[PDB]
């Protein structure tokens, strides 16, 4: 392969969560560098369809993208991916830290978001499950895109499915930009579950007689304007990543340059 | 100039500006843009621009249709249909994946030519922004209402007078505008560093994947002397050129 390394390499030091695959560990590759080690527990699935995760990874490279850097297909099998130590994003923004902050925080985390997300576009994939739950953490708020989902263009979360995807299978990157929609909600609510007093059999028939999240508390409406926009029924005109990233990028210059700073935001 | 309203189906509001009312018709077969205006009975300033309208047309220009002017002070202008609409809301939905070199490019040169044209009826419209840009069925770029701190020439700021060298500063903006798909203007730059730094000599960076070609004529348009900006001639030689010589693609 040439992506593949010896288990000396690696030291695994603290264990980092769980599933049915197996677990995640924070090591040191070489002595010298921080890395994330994901591990398949025997049985559960196939070195295959295991190392199949880590392929997609293999070709796409991108600041704002966690990046892969090695593998172990023996009988313990790894992948070996960047680190980021506060974890995913949902879970972040619920925490200690995550009451603490204030939107210009929260704006340019979407932009960093959508910088990667951008970059997918380019390349014609397809993320196809985007929420904060699948979004890493660094130190100093940066946020990345991570080892779920993309095929490219060449399990659905309805809640975060466009119902085009979630009808007809019609995963798009058009899609993608409906579910950083949603994505924007669980940002500025602290991370709440989107829709809220609403179930998922319920949520995309009222979404089909053209029901949409109102506007947040405290969330500029300028903001859930740009979500609106994201949540338009016609995929074809539903902004592009890269006008995300710049409308975000520029929120302060252009959109709302008298910012108050609210009670929550 | 004149048309019987009755033989006139409007379809529906396409447009909400602060300023006017914009709707969709049908008038024995052909879709129009009708401007509504109620503001009072103040759409009037607003015939003295129907005017110019009809003394100055190019195929670049978004054709003044005709004008109803009914008793009940329904004060209506009837313009041609751009099906798809604003060039920078446009831009923004369908980004690079659609709009490639030659569809940018044609944009670009849809507009050098309306400007070359009302650059020798001796007019100037001040107001040069691709908010302000239509789209037609058919990938033809046309210009809407004459005439916003982002797109003026630093010395018409200072002033009241707009030349023909302020409106080829204003060309330059909207070309950045186009090849950065609908960005605003000056990515990085509070609200009142931008006229400062402007005069102070600076320049936007260059549209991402922009043709090195075109980024000059920008520049170009971008003279701290009008005098040393291109005309919307000198413009459409360079746009052809480029064009021609394939130097977008």
């Amino acid at each position: 392969d040439a992506w593949e390394i010896p288990r000396e390499s690696l030291r695994l030091e603290v264990k980092l969560g769980q599933g049915c695959f197996g677990e995640v560990w924070m090591g040191t590759w070489n002595g010298t560098t921080r890395v994330a080690i994901k591990t398949l527990k025997p049985g559960t699935m196939s070195p295959e369809a295991f190392l199949q995760e880590a392929q997609v990874m293999k070709k796409l490279r991108h600041e704002k993208l966690v990046q892969l850097y090695a593998v172990v297909s023996e009988e313990p099998i790894y992948i070996v991916t960047e680190y980021m130590s506060k974890g995913s994003l949902l879970d972040f923004l619920k925490g200690e830290m995550g009451k603490y902050l204030r939107l210009p925080q929260l704006v340019d985390m979407a932009a960093q978001i959508a910088s990667g997300m951008a970059y997918v576009e380019r390349m014609n994939y397809v993320h196809r499950d985007l929420r904060a739950a699948n979004i890493l953490v660094g130190e100093n708020l940066v946020c990345k895109v991570a080892d779920f989902g993309l095929a490219r263009l060449i399990k659905f979360p309805i809640k975060w499915t466009a119902p085009e995807a979630a009808l007809y299978g019609r995963f798009t990157i058009k899609s993608d930009v409906w579910s950083f929609g949603i994505l924007l909600t669980e940002l500025t609510t602290k991370g709440r579950v989107p829709y809220p007093g609403m179930v998922n059999r319920e949520v995309l028939d009222q979404v089909e007689r053209g029901y949409r999240m109102p506007c947040p508390p405290e969330c500029p409406e300028s903001l859930h304007d740009l979500m609106c926009q994201c949540w338009r029924k016609d995929p074809e005109e539903r902004p592009t990543f890269e006008y995300l990233q710049a409308f975000l990028e520029d929120y302060f210059t252009s959109t709302e340059p008298q910012y108050q700073p609210g009670e929550n935001l | 100039w004149a048309l019987n309203m009755k033989e006139l189906k409007l379809l529906q509001t396409i447009g909400k500006g602060e300023f006017g009312d914009v709707m969709l018709g049908d008038y024995r077969g052909n879709k129009v843009a009708v401007k509504c205006i109620k503001n009072d009975a103040t759409a009037q300033a607003f015939l003295a621009e129907a005017s110019v309208m009809t003394q100055l047309r190019h195929s670049n220009l978004v054709q003044l249709l005709g004008v109803i002017v009914e008793e009940k002070g329904g004060l209506y202008i009837v313009t041609e249909y751009m099906a798809k609409g604003s060039l920078v809301d446009y831009l923004r939905s369908r980004g690079r994946s659609v709009l490639g070199g030659d569809c940018l490019l044609k944009f670009s040169l849809d507009v050098c030519e309306a400007m070359e044209y009302l650059e020798g009826n001796n007019f100037v419209h001040r107001d040069l922004a691709a908010r302000n840009v239509l789209v037609s069925e058919d990938n033809v770029a046309k210009v809407s209402d004459f005439g916003p701190v982002k797109w003026t020439a630093p010395e018409a700021l200072r002033e009241a007078a707009f030349s023909t060298k302020s409106d080829v500063w204003s060309f330059g903006i909207l070309l950045w505008e186009i090849y950065s798909f609908g960005r605003v203007p000056y990515p990085r730059i509070p609200l009142k560093d931008v006229v400062p730094r402007v005069e102070k000599g600076y320049k936007m960076d260059a549209p991402d994947g922009c043709p090195p070609a075109v980024y000059e004529v920008m520049k170009n348009c971008w003279h701290l002397d009008a005098a040393m900006r291109p005309s919307f001639l000198q413009l459409r030689e360079q746009l052809e050129h480029i064009k021609t010589h394939e130097l977008h693609l």
